[PDB]
């Protein structure tokens, strides 16, 4: 369907690719290596809970109000 | 103005010049080690990474 050339990328001579760099001595930094800086919310998770009580309670009492 | 005997005393000094670069050129960088640049190749696996301890 297609020839050689297309499937294995080069006419006549394969080019050398430039690896990728490393930076010893650090983490790599790349799109897919976030959560080592930002995992999922842990810290406040019971005032989360807490919190949005007071939002819930808070906003029903106002808008109870506001209709009476 | 530069006679023959000379060429060689030029000839020294530029092999110590070739042989300084050559020593450091013979080194090469290894593969990489570090787990961190390939985590991600156990994290594709087809099956889940089991830590057993
Ligand atoms: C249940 C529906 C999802 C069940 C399975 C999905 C699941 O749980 O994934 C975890 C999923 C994500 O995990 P998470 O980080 O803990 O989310 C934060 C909680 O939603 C943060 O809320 P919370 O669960 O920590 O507590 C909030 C509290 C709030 O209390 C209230 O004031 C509500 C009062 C109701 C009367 O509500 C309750 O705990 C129980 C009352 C019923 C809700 O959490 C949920 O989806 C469950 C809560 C969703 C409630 C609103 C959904 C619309
Ligand atoms: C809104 C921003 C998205 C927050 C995603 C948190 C994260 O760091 O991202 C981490 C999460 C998943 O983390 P895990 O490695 O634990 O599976 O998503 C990703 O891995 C890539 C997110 C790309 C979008 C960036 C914006
Ligand atoms: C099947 C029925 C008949 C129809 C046939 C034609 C179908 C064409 C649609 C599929 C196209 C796929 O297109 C595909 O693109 C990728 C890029 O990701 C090319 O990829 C090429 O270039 C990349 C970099 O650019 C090289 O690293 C790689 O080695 C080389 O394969 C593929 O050579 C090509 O095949
Ligand atoms: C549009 O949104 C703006 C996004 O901005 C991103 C902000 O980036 C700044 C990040 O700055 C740092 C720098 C270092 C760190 C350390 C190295 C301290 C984190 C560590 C110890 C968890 C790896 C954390 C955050
Ligand atoms: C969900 O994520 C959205 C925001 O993501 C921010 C990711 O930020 C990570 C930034 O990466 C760093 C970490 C540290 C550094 C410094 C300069 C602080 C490192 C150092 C001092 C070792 C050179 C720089 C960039």
């Amino acid at each position: 369907p297609l020839p050689n050339a297309v499937v294995q990328g080069y006419t006549s001579v394969r080019g050398p690719k430039r690896p990728l760099d490393h930076f010893y001595g650090r983490t790599p930094l790349n799109i897919d290596t976030l959560w080592h800086w930002v995992k999922f919310p842990h810290r406040y998770d019971n005032l989360r809970f807490a919190v949005c009580f007071w939002a819930f309670l808070v906003s029903a009492h106002f808008a109870n109000k506001k209709q009476r | 103005d530069v006679p023959i005997e000379k060429i060689p005393e030029h000839a020294n000094v530029l092999l110590k010049k070739i042989d300084a670069c050559l020593e450091i050129l013979s080194k090469d960088i290894g593969e990489v080690t570090d787990a961190e640049a390939h985590e991600m190749y156990f994290e594709t696996s087809k099956f889940q990474i089991l830590h057993i301890y």
